[PDB]
RNA sequence: AGAGUGUAGCUUAAAAGCACCCAACUUACACUUAGGAGAUUCAAUUGACGCUCUGA
């Protein structure tokens, strides 16, 4: 049910492209981001 | 000091101008208006999941609280004491990949 | 009136990884994602990348290729998890590490001399001692583990009565956070099990009404 | 001096404390509707107007 | 000539009327009176009334055609139509409005002649 | 008028409510107006299952007071391993939840758990902030 | 095995009115507008299929 949450639309007028980037923590995981330059990857040391 | 972030920018103020179009057709809009009307039975659907196990779930609370209160009443008491652990309630949400 | 007391505690193990979607609930985020193409305004990587292609059009009249490039050598040389930690298996209905997109159950199998039952944890509470010590003792005796989860509150959750004299059956909630298992190849035999699972595995009513308040999703 | 009224008074089913738990109206229409209501009660006092004033054919319609 | 009841200044809606158009858009049902002055209601039009039933703006607009007809059938020509603001501005009353204004009947009512 | 029985019919202000602590009494429990944070790095998803709680809280009749939000912490963190950017941008939604019993507060915080969404914080604590 | 029994969630309705959810205005809720989904459990005033309670 948390699908919810996870699906949603930008209510807003004024807005960039939203990228479904891959955020990696040091915990060995991924996340869907919405970040610009869309690396795929995106890793944190 | 609340800086809240709704401001518009002026910077997209000023380029703003790159994609002014949207088109769309008939079969598109009829598959847009009846994949709404699906998509709204469905979250009906799926909000009344969640009221019967709400419902439910209360249910079997009240059942538990009415027999405890007809064999014991210092368990209501201290079970209606309500723990301070709940004070520092820290979470996390799932994620995509094991570590 | 002679009640025996008899206490026990449902424990939970919180999802880790998200729920496969229905391909209606993907079309639906296809039309979002559809609406977020025809709604945006300025993309700094596309609006670039077409102001560079035109830029180089012109110079070769009178990078974005090979970023997107790299950007698929990265995406292919990282690897991923185990989505799925089940079906690889299929046998190892033990393990902590079994279902990851639903919360887990944990459930025991040992053998009484009057009584041979399938049982949710139980547990032997006193009269002056309260049912919140009486589950975490219980949870550090019969499980033999370090299990450092949250306790909600104080509130029960669900309570049932068998007369024979007569006793209860008394179930909190509790959700781990991190758990450290210790001879998982025990006597006592525990499970941890699924909706659909313990609705095979649970004989009496008594466990029917546990799977009603223990959650779906 | 005062008089005790001659029945019941309107607004007295809902002098309860918890006002904040009742329904408590967040349009027009509908309470509008509501006082239509109370317009056509008996209404002890004053008023304007005292002054002024098959199952086959069932399915056979499911089926059409 | 009669005399419109000219008061009610401070109170929703006017009671100026011989004879006003109501509308009642309930669940499920769009219920279409029009009654005199006194309360005492002369034309209905139900979507309720089993007949047109059968066959909601469109389910609106058909309570707005059959009204309009029994209106003309009954000899009533001209209605104070009256309605709030969000559902004067609303799209399926528009709709009502025209239906019956093209069914024969005016949503306006002649001044009283005094003197 | 007063002395009729008649009197009073147009009293509106006593049906009109117009003009913290937490207590721990024994037999009626309510915690104070406390603060969840929905920390998230989508602005989307955080203000979806921030319209989630509110709709979830109105429907199980919980007075929610103030539903505000603190904004984007980048913290300029290199890429060290060349210098690559990463620039951050979360966002918290702190929303109030006045109405809790102990049952009640179970069941309510038992839903948010097992509607926690993808990649987003809860943080349940008190209200002793200054925004 | 026995009692209470029966119109979608609810009704001193009889196929009605309130509830439900969806798109937009909303930070958001709400209002409003466009929608849509919904019940007299079956067999001739009766019996049986279904829920609750009391049992084993």
């Amino acid at each position: 049910d948390s699908s919810r949450a996870s699906l949603t639309r930008v209510h807003r007028q004024a807005y960039a492209r939203l990228y479904p980037v891959l955020l990696v923590k040091q915990d060995g995981s991924t996340i869907h981001i919405r970040y610009r330059e869309p690396r795929r990857m995106l890793a944190m040391p | 000091i609340p800086i809240e972030d709704f401001i518009t920018p002026l910077k997209f103020l000023d380029k703003a101008r790159e994609r002014p179009q949207v088109e769309l057709t008939f079969e598109e809009t009829e598959r847009r208006a009846l994949l709404l009307k699906k998509w709204s039975l469905y979250k009906q659907q799926e909000r009344k999941m969640e009221r019967d196990t709400i419902r439910a779930m209360l249910e079997a609370q009240q059942e538990a609280l009415e027999e405890l209160q007809l064999e014991s009443p210092k368990l209501h008491a201290e079970a209606i004491k309500r723990d301070p652990n709940l004070f520092p309630f820290e979470k996390e949400g799932p994620h995509y990949t094991p570590p | 009136s002679p009640w025996r007391l008899l206490g026990a505690l449902c424990l939970q193990r919180p999802p880790v990884v998200s729920k496969p979607l229905t391909p209606l609930q993907e079309e639906m985020a296809s039309l979002l994602q559809q609406i977020e193409i025809e709604r945006s305004l300025y993309s700094d990587h596309e609006l670039r990348a077409l102001d560079e292609n035109q830029r180089l059009a012109k110079k070769k009249a009178d990078l974005a290729q090979d970023l997107e490039d790299m950007w698929e050598q990265k995406f292919l040389q990282f690897k991923l998890g185990a989505r799925i930690t089940e079906a690889d298996e299929k046998n190892d209905r033990t393990s902590l590490n079994r279902k990851l997109d639903r919360n887990l159950v944990l459930l025991v199998r040992e053998k009484f001399g009057d009584q041979d039952v399938w049982i949710l944890p139980q547990a032997e509470w006193q009269p002056g001692e309260t049912l919140r010590g009486t589950a975490e003792r219980t949870l550090a005796t019969l499980s033999e583990n370090n299990m450092e989860a949250k306790f909600l509150g104080n509130a029960p959750c669900g309570h049932y009565t068998f007369k024979f004299l007569g006793a209860k059956v008394f179930f909190f909630k509790a959700l781990l956070l991190t758990g450290d298992f210790s001879q998982a190849g025990n006597k006592g035999h525990h499970v941890w099990v699924t909706k659909d699972e313990l609705g095979d595995y649970l004989k009496p009513k008594y466990l029917a009404q546990v799977r009603r308040f223990v959650s779906d999703l | 001096r005062r008089t005790p009224p001659l029945g019941p008074m309107p607004n007295s089913d809902i002098d309860l404390s918890n006002l904040e738990r009742l329904e408590k109206y967040r349009s027009f229409d509908r309470y509008r509707r509501r006082a239509e209501q109370e317009a056509q009660a008996p209404h002890w006092w004053r008023t304007y107007r005292e002054y002024f004033g098959r199952t086959q054919q069932l399915l056979e319609r499911k089926q059409a | 000539v009669a005399r419109k009841e000219r008061g009610w200044r401070t109170v929703f809606p006017s009671r100026e009327f011989w004879h006003r158009l109501r509308v009642i858009r309930t669940q499920h049902h769009v219920e279409a009176l029009v009654e005199h002055q006194n309360g005492k209601v002369v034309v209905s039009a139900s979507t309720r009334e089993w007949a047109i039933k059968k066959h909601n703006v469109v389910a609106c607009e058909s309570i707005g055609r059959v009204l309009a007809q029994r209106c003309l059938e009954a000899g009533i020509n001209f209605m104070v139509y009256q309605p709030t603001p969000w559902e004067a501005a609303s799209d399926s009353m528009k709709r009502l409005q025209s239906a019956m204004t093209e069914g024969g009947v005016v949503l306006r009512e002649p001044q009283r002649i005094y003197e | 008028y007063k002395t009729k029985p008649t009197h009073g019919i147009g009293k509106y202000k006593h049906l009109i409510k117009a003009e913290v602590r937490a207590i721990n009494l024994g037999t009626d429990y309510e915690y104070g107006v406390l603060n969840i944070h929905l920390t998230a790095y989508d602005m989307t998803l955080a203000e979806s299952y921030a319209q989630y709680v509110h709709n979830l809280c109105n429907s199980l009749s919980i007075k929610v007071e103030e539903s505000y939000a603190m904004p984007t912490k980048t913290i300029e963190v290199l890429q060290l391993q060349m210098l690559l950017d990463s620039v951050l941008t979360t966002h918290e939604r702190v929303v109030q939840i006045s109405g809790l019993s102990a049952t009640f507060a179970e069941i309510f915080l038992e839903i948010i758990q097992s509607s926690l969404p993808e990649g987003v914080r809860l943080s349940v604590k008190e209200h002793t902030e200054e925004d």
